[PDB]
């Protein structure tokens, strides 16, 4: 046979990248994938070459980074590509999970698929929060200050996990430079974990927009689709040079410029964009403890979409109660992202608090009762009797 | 395009005369683009500036 | 090597689908084919047509988010005005 | 020379909009120098500013005179 | 062990000051706070304290 | 919020620099480095510039050398062990006018000036804000604001009070050019200067953006191309069925 | 029907009077696709490899 | 073969590895082991004394040579870690080999 079949490495590339058998009909939509694998390599490299100028000491973090843009050679290009990089990568990262929660990507028989995916999502917010926490600016510190003390809500231990975690009194010296060791780290775990991604989906292979059967009509991987991701690949890389070149701090923070100071925390707070809806939920809930586990269940929750789609056909397609909502399900999550961007005032508190409501209520109430409806019209608009 | 059957010849081009290709485009580009580039921003330069001093 | 569980997808050959029969494809070379100048006058109007038939879907669930989002904000503003002062103590705490 | 800004305020701060806004805070200054000569000024935890007011003008001011101060200046 | 010079700090001004990296707040009350801060039933506070299970010299909030 | 809390928003000026196609004006940036030599070093210092970097962007190599001399430095102990000090070099960085935090408050009611390396990228509004809040003081504060004892009113400051009084006023620098120092003109020279201080790179950055934005422009719009020939006959496939008979 | 009868392809193909046009555009497309792609790959790699030469900060001449 | 192969690159691998973090002790014998490997390319003609100034980013074994050494030391261990996969991957085809040197196929256990 081929060399490309018969050696033991080659034929992994050629059963996932050369002769890896394609539905004949996805669309644009499915080219996200590589794009993620993309971004995590833009992420690794630029960073590594980073590292090799960076102090994590806290007396020098700040200040690396900025011998990082002002001397080191084509500096402030790696550290505008690592940093509006991250943003790209969970823009991506929404519309490839997006793109699944439309067409049921997230059912059987790809629901191992889908939680590993889940995974991944968490990892990803983990890393990028790490390497904030590394510039060491007016943000960064409150921030390791705040998402560190997410742990005392635990209750009778949780305040010991937070000196624990910070090695000492209060976000110091330990901190920072534990959180270096650590954002170098976890992005390695992310590539193992899409290679299990990879896995899992190399078994019943990729859906397609018609949510059926693709078995019967498919085309090679190679030629046709390595050259519909090249498309979108330099699409993406279009934009990114955009913001790189042309306008690198509109996806950051005016106070990160700011070195970190333990006495003053700033008087307008605002997270990372990708962050704030999530921002949004801890604050409309009036407890410490009730607040921290609900934003933790707006993650989570995306465990459930297997069991409450009790629908007997895979994506929304051809159903019209489906789309409408999944549409407000959209919007729903933009609006919580702009509630939390706004001050804790009058109007915004309670549209916060009923914008979460239908969050959860979504997955939990929402998709059931429709996909039931949905199943019911289904059958009584053809059979007579 | 007959343009294109008298250096090539019904075939594709292949890797050398790319890579070849790719240096002297390199090197053209960038005097193209500082050109223009400078051009544009005649006055407001250290070169425009250094002329109008005098020590 | 050892056991695979079983799929719903096989490789070319056994795929896993059905026994096809009767149907019969055709194809022409990309080569034999007009050079890509052809996606207009006949592929123009039909264009955009699936976009006409979603917009509604998306339009509908966006228009009301947005009024939601701008009603919000503009009673805000007056809660923070001199106007609004009044109402601000009673809506406020 | 005068100041190129100062003189492109004062050119608009005399327009029938600016003059119309001077007014409305020159009725608000009014209205309060009148209220801290009352007695009880310093304790009255309602005491009214024409902060809003003098925003509106200088809003005014700096929406006419951003798109040219700089024409002006070398 | 920090030492803060209270001679120094004005009437109804807030000064901060580092104690274990952590921040300490220190206010000198002026009467009429003294007496909003004295008035305040229990049943309206989450975490019931008095005014005087909290300062020990009712002028000086630390 | 308020208006008085968060603040005037400051207005958008040309700014000569504005624009994909725009390098800074250096003229401008030399002219505002007399300014921050002449009225802002005496409270702001400018921590994270180089004299090098200033070589061939607002100064020739000669005149930021004789700049530099006039300060002095730690130098390495002598041979037997006593403290020495020495002239300024180009590796240097511009010397500040405190020796520590403490004496900076001290200096000034108690308040501390900021590092201006930063400043234009470490505030909303960038330009627009410096020059909005160095141009805007009014000559007395609106009716009925308790300006507190030692502060300063600004508009575009957040809470209105500032503890930095207006110190530009018309020709209070005699600018070597021979410009006319009116305090407009001023104000937009200094904060030109303190825009490339923090974004040094500003000018090679927009060079490099319009080769790598034409180049991946030209790859896109080829990529759609190769991808039609490609797929051209997938897409034009036909189909025709022909029920077998049992 | 018969599959003998080869269905309508007329609005697809070209009308043969220059049998190498298609090949000639999409041979210059990969070819151009290629030149640049190369051009890119060069300086992305001397924009990563000159980021470890002497800083500007280090080339002190004592 | 290919099973043998592919432990010579890993043993390479692992001796540039714990150099590295040989290095980063930034003992007397860190200095000057840094110093002489570095300068082992200087051998290489024309080009040579190039790549040292490069990888040592300035003058001399320095700040810039210690940071990067420790970044690489880093990001090495799981370059080694891949490259065991793929030696596992190689022996997992053919199997074990024994010590009479023949074939084991008549008499496996798990
Ligand atoms: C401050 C906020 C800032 C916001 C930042 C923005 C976020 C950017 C991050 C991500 C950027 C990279 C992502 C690129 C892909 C994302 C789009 C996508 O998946 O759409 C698929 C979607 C599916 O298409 P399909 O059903 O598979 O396609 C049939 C094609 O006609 C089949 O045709 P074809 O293969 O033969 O050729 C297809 C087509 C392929 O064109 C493509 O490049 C692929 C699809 C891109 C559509 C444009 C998206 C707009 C992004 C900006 O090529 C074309 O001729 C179409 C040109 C369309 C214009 C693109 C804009 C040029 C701008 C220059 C600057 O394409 C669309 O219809 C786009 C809908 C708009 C969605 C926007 C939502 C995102 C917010
Ligand atoms: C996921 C969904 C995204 C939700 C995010 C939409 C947020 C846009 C908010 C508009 C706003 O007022 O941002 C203010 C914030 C900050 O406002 P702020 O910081 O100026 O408010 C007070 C502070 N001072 C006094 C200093 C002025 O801007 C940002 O950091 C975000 C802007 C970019 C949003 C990126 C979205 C791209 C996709
Ligand atoms: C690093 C690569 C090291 C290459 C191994 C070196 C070697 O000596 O390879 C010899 C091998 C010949 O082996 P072969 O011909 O297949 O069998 C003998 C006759 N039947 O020849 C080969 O194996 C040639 C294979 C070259 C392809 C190398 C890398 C392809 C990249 C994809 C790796 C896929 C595996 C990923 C594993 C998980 C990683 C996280
Ligand atoms: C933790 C939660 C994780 C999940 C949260 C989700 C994150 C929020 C997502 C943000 C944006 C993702 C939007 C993704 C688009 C929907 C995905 C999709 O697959 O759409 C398919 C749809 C039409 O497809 P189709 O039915 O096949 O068309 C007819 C052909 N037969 O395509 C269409 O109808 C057209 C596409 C409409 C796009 C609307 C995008 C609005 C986004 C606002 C961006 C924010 C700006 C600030
Ligand atoms: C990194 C992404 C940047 C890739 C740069 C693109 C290279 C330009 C392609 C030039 C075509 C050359 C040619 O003619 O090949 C003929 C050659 C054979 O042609 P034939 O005889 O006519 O079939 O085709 C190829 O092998 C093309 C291979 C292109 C590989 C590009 C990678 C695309 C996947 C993107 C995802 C990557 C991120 C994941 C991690
Ligand atoms: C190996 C690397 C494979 C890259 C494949 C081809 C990519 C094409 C890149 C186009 C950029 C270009 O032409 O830049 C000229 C541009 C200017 O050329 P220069 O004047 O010679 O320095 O060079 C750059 O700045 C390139 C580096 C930044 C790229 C920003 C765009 C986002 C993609 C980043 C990809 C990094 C992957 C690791
Ligand atoms: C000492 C008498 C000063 C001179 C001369 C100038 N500045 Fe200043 N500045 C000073 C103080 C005490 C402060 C603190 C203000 C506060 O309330 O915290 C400042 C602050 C600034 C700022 C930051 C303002 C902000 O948005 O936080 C800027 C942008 C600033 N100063 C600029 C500036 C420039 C450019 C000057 C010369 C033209 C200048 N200052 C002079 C004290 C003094
Ligand atoms: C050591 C290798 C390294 C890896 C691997 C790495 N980073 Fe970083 N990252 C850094 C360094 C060094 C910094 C500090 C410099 C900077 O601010 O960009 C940083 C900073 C960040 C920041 C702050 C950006 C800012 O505003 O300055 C984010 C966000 C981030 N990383 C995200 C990621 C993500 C997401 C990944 C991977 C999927 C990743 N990083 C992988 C080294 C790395
Ligand atoms: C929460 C879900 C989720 C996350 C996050 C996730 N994936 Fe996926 N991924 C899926 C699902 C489900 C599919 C199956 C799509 C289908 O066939 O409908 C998929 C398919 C893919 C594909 C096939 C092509 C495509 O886009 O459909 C690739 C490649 C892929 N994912 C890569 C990644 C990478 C790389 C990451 C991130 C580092 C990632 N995924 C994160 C859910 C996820
Ligand atoms: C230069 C050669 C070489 C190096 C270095 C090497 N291996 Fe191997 N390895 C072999 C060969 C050859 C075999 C086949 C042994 C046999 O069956 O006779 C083998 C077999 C193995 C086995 C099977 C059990 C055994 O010990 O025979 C394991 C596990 C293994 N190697 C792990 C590793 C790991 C882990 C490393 C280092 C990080 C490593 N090897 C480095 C040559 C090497
Ligand atoms: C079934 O459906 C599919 C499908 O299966 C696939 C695979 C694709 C194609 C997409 C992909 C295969 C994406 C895959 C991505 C990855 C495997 C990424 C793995 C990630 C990594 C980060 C690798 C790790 C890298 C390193 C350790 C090295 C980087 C560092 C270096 C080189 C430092 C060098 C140092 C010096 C000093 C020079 C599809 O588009 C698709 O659609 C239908
Ligand atoms: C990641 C870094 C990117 C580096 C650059 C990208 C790769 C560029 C490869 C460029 C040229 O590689 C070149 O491709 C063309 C196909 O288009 C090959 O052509 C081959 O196929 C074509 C097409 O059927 C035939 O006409 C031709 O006779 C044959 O030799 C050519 O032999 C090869 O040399
Ligand atoms: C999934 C985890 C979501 C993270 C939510 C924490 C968001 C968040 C806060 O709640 C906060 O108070 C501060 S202060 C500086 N940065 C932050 C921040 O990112
Ligand atoms: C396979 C690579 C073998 C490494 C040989 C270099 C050995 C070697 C030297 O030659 C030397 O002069 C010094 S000085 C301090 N350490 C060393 C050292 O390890």
């Amino acid at each position: 046979m081929a060399f490309r079949k018969s050696n033991v490495y080659l034929s992994l590339v050629n059963s996932y990248i050369i002769d890896s058998p394609q539905p004949s009909s996805i669309n644009y939509w499915w080219n996200m994938g590589s794009l993620l694998g993309l971004c995590l390599v833009i992420q690794i490299v630029t960073g590594i070459f980073m590292a090799m100028h960076y102090s994590s000491n806290i007396e020098l973090a700040f200040s690396s980074v900025e011998h990082i843009m002002r001397d080191v050679h084509n500096g402030y290009i790696l550290r505008y590509l690592h940093a509006n990089g991250a943003s790209f990568f969970f823009m991506v990262m929404f519309m490839h999970m997006a793109k699944g929660l439309y067409y049921g990507s997230y059912r059987s028989p790809r629901v191992t698929l889908w939680n590993v995916g889940v995974i991944i999502f968490t990892l990803t917010i983990a890393t990028a929060f790490l390497g904030y926490c590394c510039v060491y600016g007016q943000m960064s510190h409150w921030g390791a200050t705040v998402i560190t003390n997410l742990f005392s809500a635990i209750p009778f231990v949780g305040n010991d996990i937070v000196s624990w975690l910070w090695g000492g009194f209060s976000v110091s010296n330990p901190t920072i430079q534990r959180f270096f060791a650590l954002h170098y780290l976890v992005p390695f775990i992310i590539a193992a974990m899409v290679i299990m991604h990879l896995m899992a989906l190399h078994i019943h292979g990729s859906s397609n927009p018609l949510g059926i059967t693709g078995n019967l009509d498919r085309i090679p991987m190679h030629s046709y689709f390595i050259f519909k991701d090249l498309v979108t690949v330099f699409l993406f890389m279009l934009i990114l040079a955009l913001f790189v070149f042309y306008s690198p701090n509109t996806l950051g923070h005016p106070d990160n410029y700011i070195p970190g100071n333990p006495l003053v925390t700033p008087a307008s707070i605002v997270p990372e964009w990708y962050l704030l809806p999530f921002y949004a939920i801890l604050r409309s809930i009036p407890d410490k403890l009730l607040g921290v586990i609900t934003m933790f269940a707006a993650i989570l929750v995306l465990l459930v979409l297997p069991f409450t789609d009790r629908s007997v056909v895979r994506g929304n397609t051809f159903k019209v109660l489906s789309k409408f909502f999944f549409f407000i399900f959209v919007f729903n999550f933009v609006l919580l992202g702009q509630i939390g961007a706004c001050h804790v005032e009058v109007p915004y508190v309670l549209m916060g608090q009923i914008a979460t409501f239908i969050y959860f209520a979504y997955f939990l109430i929402i998709v059931p009762v429709i996909s039931t409806i949905e199943n019911v019209l289904f059958y009584i608009g053809r059979v007579n009797k | 395009s007959s343009l294109y059957k008298t250096f090539f010849k019904r075939n594709a081009v292949f890797v050398g005369t790319i890579f070849a290709g790719a240096f002297v485009f390199q090197t053209v580009f960038d005097t193209a683009i500082t050109s223009w580039y400078e051009n544009h921003n005649k006055g407001k330069l250290w070169k425009d500036v250094k002329a109008r001093i005098a020590a | 090597g050892p056991p695979s569980g079983k799929t719903y997808m096989g490789w070319w050959g056994h795929m896993g689908g059905p026994k096809q029969k009767g149907i019969t494809s055709y194809a022409v070379s990309p080569y034999a084919q007009k050079p890509l100048q052809g996606i207009f006058h006949n592929a123009v109007f039909n264009s955009f047509r699936r976009f006409k038939s979603q917009f509604l879907y998306v339009l509908i669930p966006a228009g009301i988010y947005w009024y939601w989002w701008k009603n919000g904000n503009e009673y805000n503003e007056f809660l923070y005005s001199k106007a609004g002062r009044e109402e601000l103590e009673r809506v406020n705490v | 020379v005068t100041d190129q800004l100062e003189d492109l305020r004062e050119h608009f701060k005399n327009t029938e909009e600016g003059k119309a806004l001077v007014h409305h805070y020159e009725e608000c200054a009014e209205r309060v120098k009148i209220q801290q000569q009352q007695p009880g000024y310093a304790d009255l935890e309602h005491k009214e500013d024409c902060v809003e007011e003098f925003f509106h003008l200088q809003h005014y001011l700096d929406t006419a005179t951003a798109p040219r101060l700089f024409d002006k200046l070398k | 062990k920090v030492e803060v010079n209270l001679a120094a700090i004005p009437l109804g001004k807030n000064v901060v000051v580092k104690w274990q990296g952590k921040p300490v707040f220190i206010r000198h009350r002026t009467p009429h706070e003294i007496q909003e801060a004295n008035s305040v039933d229990m049943s309206a506070l989450k975490d019931p304290q008095t005014d005087a299970d909290r300062v020990k010299d009712p002028q000086w909030l630390i | 919020m308020t208006a008085a809390e968060h603040g005037l928003h400051a207005p958008a000026y040309a700014w000569s620099h504005n624009g994909p196609f725009e390098t800074f004006d250096h003229a401008s940036i030399r002219r505002g480095y007399q300014v921050y030599r002449e009225v802002c070093a005496a409270c702001h210092s400018l921590d994270r510039v180089a004299w090098r970097t200033l070589v061939g962007v607002s100064h020739t190599n000669e005149e930021v050398r004789n700049m530099a001399e006039e300060f002095e430095y730690d130098d390495e102990p002598d041979e037997q062990g006593n403290p020495k000090k020495r002239p300024g070099k180009l590796s240097d960085y511009i010397p500040g006018p405190y020796p520590n935090e403490q004496a900076a408050r001290a200096a000034n009611q108690g308040a501390l000036p900021p590092d201006l390396s930063l400043i234009v990228k470490a505030r909303h509004g960038g330009c627009d804000y410096i020059f909005s809040l160095l141009t805007g003081y009014p000559d007395e504060p609106p009716a009925g604001v308790a300006l507190p004892p030692g502060s300063n009113y600004n508009p575009y400051f957040p809470g209105g009070s500032i503890a930095m009084a207006r110190v530009l006023f018309d020709d209070m620098v005699e600018y070597e050019d021979g410009t006319p120092a009116t305090t407009s003109q001023m104000a937009k020279d200094v904060t030109t200067f303190l825009n490339w201080c923090a974004e040094p790179e500003h000018d090679e950055r927009k060079r490099l953006g319009l080769k790598t934005v034409i180049i991946l422009s030209s790859l896109y719009l080829l990529s759609i191309w190769v991808k039609k020939f490609k797929w051209a006959g997938i897409k034009t496939r036909k189909f025709v069925f022909n029920p077998p008979k049992p | 029907k018969s599959t003998y009868r080869t269905p309508n392809f007329d609005d697809v193909l070209k009308e043969n009077n220059d049998a190498d046009k298609g090949r000639s555009y999409a041979y210059f497309m990969v070819g151009a696709m290629g030149l640049l792609s190369s051009a890119g790959a060069k300086s992305t790699v001397e924009t990563f490899i000159s980021s470890m030469t002497a800083t500007a900060d280090v080339l002190a001449m004592a």
